[PDB]
């Protein structure tokens, strides 16, 4: 519900508010392949005309290692996720021997 | 003692004169009831 | 997941220093999180083997999930033989009144 | 020996011998306690009031049903109802009769099972069944086939049987009854000024409900004809000489089991729960759940129902068959008396829970005995 | 739906708040 | 053309135009008559006294409330009300203003058919409504999901609202708020040694309610805090130039909402009515109502009153849900700020009631257009 | 262009593109409508919701299933349903974009030539199959021979295919599948207390029967090993914060489907289904249909349904001969990618629908162009 600006600033700063598990496994799963990104570094005419599709894929590779962030920024949030559960079930699991 | 007491195994009108038979009687007792 | 985290660490690591300004006390924060649930997990292999040679089980075979699903249903029955006790008594109770 | 039938409704317990026509005891199941100061020392002060002795000094008394929607929520109250309704109305020792007991379907296990463990340990009686009370309108109602619309205090079920055989996913429960046409009263009677909000006030708008309400044949027709003229309305008297006048509340009341959406509620009347229940049988039979609606309980007591019952079922039904509402006239009491009946049965001798089994099986017996 | 795609290719808040500081 | 709201409650009428912070006319809801014999000859003598006149003379007047529990019964006593707050408080026409009116829930319909034909036959508008006090509550909350308990001076109701969507089977409505407080402590001031018995000294006593009261976290601690040590008593001073000091009676007042036995009354407390007016509801949204809890009125303007409902609701609820209650400091006025909401709403504008709808519906058309 | 796949099943309508892994929109097919009395003026109160807005609002809203065992029975809701998944979820146009539905064998006529004719007419398409629900999961399955059992919400359905050729005469289908296991245990949660009625906890009922019910190895030895310890007992939580725990209701509920006694149906289990399937063809591809059992919908996805369908058919078939059960780990949605591959085919596209033979033909190619 936002500009494609928005999405690449955010993912460029890490805030962690509205990026979960899910969104980022499907943003990993529409990774930018290698003719894709041989393509669009071919584009010398305006900007405008390609599509939205184009747009947040120069957006994104504005961004410098784009792939090594969305992996980390995923594995934060689940490594949170997995100590959240596992680490009081532990403490649980020592206390009840 | 009370276990020895508790779980131990234990030691080892007149005559309805009737001419019809049974069914046609309880039918038609059957079909009396409803009124 | 810590195996993940590694990974990770040395990937940023290996990158630029805008990632790595960025990212590497969450990842470093995540690491020694995981290494001290993996020193509390060998503290429950520890414990695991003082009640294999507490209830005289094989240090092997001992399951803990077993072992406490037993203590669970053994304390469900504990629990129902203590309200049929006191049911008794006070039956025992309102037949002599 | 004598077999004692004691139907625990939610609001009136009816209980009474085998053999008989009429139920010895109907009385309110209520417990009532003192909610104001005592000045006066002595003179028998009791700290709790059961039955009509509840209902004769309620304007000091907090009046408490033990039984809500056929679920037991206290059960030491409904142990002083069981105490009243055996040493002091009846006069009998339960420890020498057996008792037969009534229950609703879909009914919570746990009930059973401390109903069970109280007619056995506290109140230890020879023998004890729990049966349904839809069985028990069949048997007063004399056939053997027929759907049942059994609709007391807190719970409406529908249960048909065809030649003495029921289907259990064809019973449906509604928990809309007498009680809560009763709060509905409350609240629309609050409309024309008359305030009624303390639990010794709820017997003043049941009597009210109970004397001058009627089920209309259309309702819109009498809505047109209230609101035009003022035929409908009827007065009564208050216990404090007020004169009340009603009008289309006489209709409006008994409506909420036509139309449960009254009272906040996402279910269908009681025609189409009807409907739906012969529908869920198999279809041979369904000609013979036509002819034979049975209505029992005393929420089905109001003079217009059985026209608009027969005419919402017509509605539903196809053309090619005869609706007939089995409505009889003294179908208030007529689940204690098919229990009189159930309990003098000779072939029923065999089928009591005794205190042995009891004793060898838990209180569990009563779930791999009873239906 | 053809004369459509033929025709085609050719505050109550602030004012409330401004308020209530009046009293 | 600028609307108006008029909240007319039983202790105070709140009148005022369309998007304010404070109702432009917040007065009690009194009229006083003389009582005395009148010795002196001109002087501007007057039969009636309407508002803060009535209450700078009210040594040698009777005050009489014309509203009592939400309910009007002296009807000339209002419209001296309405005309008062329309030609001498506010100065504007009827005859050219759109009025909306709050109204309690469960108010008897007669009273909506007076209130519309006077509105509509002595101080005739273009238009009025008459809407629910919690709903504009709610409005003033900021919110649309929650539970609002409304307590103004003689109705505390309980009003649950989900995306919208009221409950009307789950509003629950109690006759108890700071009326009844301020004659318990009428009551209890006497042990004290200071009588109040005038309805001119009911100001004083609501005086020192206002000021004085507070609520206690913990019942049986604050009576052990003020029996042991007097560091809880506080002083207040008369008119007449008399010092009084109160202790425990500070928060044996406000109790009265928390436990509705101190003046005799079978119904739950506050708490229990949010908690029973919460569980009425359906399962899902329950959760959204714990959050959103909004008390309204200045019945809950104690400054303890937000810890204690939490302290019981967390004890009632449990313990999973976070329970949050909205409590601001603008509560008091704020069924009047949630009219201005409703007032200045585009969305509101073909909801009214207007001049020829009531000439050929009569004054009954407010029954099936309001809730 | 790219083909649409669209198992519009009777509970769970899963949606997406060709040629993809994972079925993108997966929704619940139900439209809610309001039944309380919206106060709230303004912000956009919709009339009915549609998908996961009428499961986030359901607290205030009637539920309704379009499609009942297979059989669209409301045909408007079955229109938003449709528009919902194209225009809302895939955010496509149809007039654009061939779609491949799904269909139970054994359906009324009726309801496919209102699928053509609704699917034609008003979300408009180049191109439009109906497919059979078993030959797209033997298409996600791999192979080409064997057996498939499918048991979506409403339709458990037994297809045998060998080599390309699916048996007519061995077909068989039984309306019961989850939504009769959610109802079931709608009707046993009430023995432990739980009391459910509508149809906002029907939901719920569903989530605690996809998060705790398992499928029985052994159903007597587990009723045994329940009835003893309570080690089988789990807990759940509730949205209003009570926790419940159940027992033997976990492996009662999903007994239905090798037990269609327990709801009043006379027709044999799944397995007896399998096996007669098997045993009504021809002798020589039987032992190519008992190493491949393939099993698909979301009712086969209790985690121990496997091992017991494989005991039973081994039971069930001679002795001499191997069973395996082919049961991948995304049987869940094998539906909609056997739909994916089959779209992605490059034979399948000359046996579109087109949309000038059915202008041609009218509504009736369906019945020869389609099985
Ligand atoms: N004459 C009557 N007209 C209408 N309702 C009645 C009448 N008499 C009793 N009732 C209602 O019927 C209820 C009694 O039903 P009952 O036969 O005791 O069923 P149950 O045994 O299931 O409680 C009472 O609560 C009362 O409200
Ligand atoms: N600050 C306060 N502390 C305690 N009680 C108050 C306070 N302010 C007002 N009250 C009491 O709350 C009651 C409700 O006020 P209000 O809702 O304005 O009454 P109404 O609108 O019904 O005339 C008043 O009768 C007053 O006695
Ligand atoms: N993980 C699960 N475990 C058990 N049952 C499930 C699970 N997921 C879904 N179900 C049940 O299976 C059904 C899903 O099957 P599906 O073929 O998607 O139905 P439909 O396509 O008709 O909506 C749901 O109705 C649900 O009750
Ligand atoms: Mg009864
Ligand atoms: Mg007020
Ligand atoms: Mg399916």
């Amino acid at each position: 519900k936002c500009s494609n600006e928005e999405v690449a600033a955010m993912i460029r700063a890490g805030d962690t508010t509205k990026f979960d598990v899910e969104v980022l496994k499907q943003l990993l799963k529409l990774l930018p392949e290698k003719h894709e990104i041989e393509n669009l570094r071919a584009f010398t005419e305006e900007r405008a005309k390609l599509a939205s599709a184009d747009h947040f894929y120069l957006l994104l590779l504005a961004i410098p290692c784009y792939q090594l962030r969305i992996e980390c920024m995923l594995l934060c949030e689940g490594a949170a996720a997995v100590l959240d559960m596992v680490r009081p079930k532990a403490q649980l699991v020592l206390a009840a021997c | 003692s009370s276990i020895e007491r508790l779980f131990s195994f234990p030691a080892a009108e007149p005559k309805e004169i009737t001419f019809l038979d049974a069914k046609k009687s309880l039918n038609l007792n059957i079909f009396l009831k409803q009124f | 997941n810590l195996k993940k985290l590694l990974e990770t660490e040395r990937k940023v690591s290996a990158s630029v220093a805008e990632v790595q300004e960025q990212y590497t006390e969450r990842l470093q924060a995540s690491i020694s999180a995981f290494r001290a649930l993996d020193e509390l997990f060998e503290a429950i292999e520890q414990k695991q083997r003082e009640l294999a040679d507490y209830l005289c089980e094989d240090a092997q075979q001992l399951s803990l999930e077993d072992t406490f699903s037993t203590m669970k249903a053994f304390r469900d029955l504990f629990l129902r033989a203590l309200k049929e006790n006191k049911d008794r008594k006070e039956q025992a109770a309102k037949a002599e009144r | 020996t004598t077999a004692l039938v004691c139907d625990n409704g939610s609001g009136l317990v009816k209980a009474g011998f085998a053999g008989d026509d009429a139920p010895r005891a109907v009385f309110p199941s209520i417990v009532g306690r003192p909610r104001h100061q005592g000045v006066m020392v002595g003179m028998g002060q009791k700290d709790s009031y059961v039955g009509d002795e509840a209902q004769s000094k309620r304007g000091i008394l907090t009046l408490k049903y033990p039984i809500e929607h056929g679920i037991i929520t206290n059960w030491d109250d409904m142990e002083k109802i069981w105490h009243h309704t055996f040493y002091n109305e009846l006069r009998v020792a339960p420890e020498e009769h057996p008792t037969l007991l009534t229950e609703a379907p879909l009914n919570p296990k746990a009930n059973r099972e401390k109903m069970t463990q109280i007619m056995f340990e506290t109140f230890n009686v020879p023998a004890m069944y729990v049966a349904i009370q839809a069985v028990l309108s069949l048997y007063a109602s004399g056939r053997t086939t027929g759907i049942v619309l059994d609709s007391g205090d807190g719970v409406t079920h529908n249960v048909p049987i065809y030649e003495g055989y029921a289907l259990p996913h064809a019973i449906m429960r509604l928990d809309l009854a007498g009680r809560d046409l009763t709060d509905y009263l409350m609240k629309i009677l609050t409309e024309r000024g008359y305030s009624f909000v303390t639990t010794a006030e709820r017997e003043i708008v049941r009597d009210i409900k109970e004397k001058l309400c009627y089920v209309a044949l259309d309702f819109e027709n009498e809505m047109a004809t209230a609101a035009s003229s003022s035929s409908l309305e009827k007065s009564y008297e208050l216990p404090d000489g007020q004169v009340i006048t009603i009008g289309n509340e006489r209709f409006r009341c008994p409506e909420t089991l036509f139309q449960p959406s009254f009272i906040g509620m996402e279910s269908a009347g009681i025609h189409e729960t009807t409907y739906n229940s012969i529908m869920k049988c198999d279809i041979d039979i369904r000609k013979d759940l036509y002819a034979n609606n049975v209505m029992s309980g005393g929420t089905t007591m109001y003079p217009g129902i059985a026209d608009r019952m027969q005419k919402e079922i017509t509605a539903l039904a196809p053309s090619t068959m005869k609706i007939k509402i089995i409505a009889p006239p003294e179908r208030k009491y007529s689940v204690w008396i098919g229990g009189s009946i159930l309990a003098s049965l000779s072939t029923f001798q065999q089928m009591w829970i005794t205190k042995q089994e009891y004793d060898e099986a838990g209180p569990s017996i009563v779930h791999r005995k009873c239906f | 739906r053809k004369q459509q795609l033929a025709e085609e290719e050719a505050c109550v808040i602030d004012a409330l708040l401004a308020d209530i500081r009046k009293g």
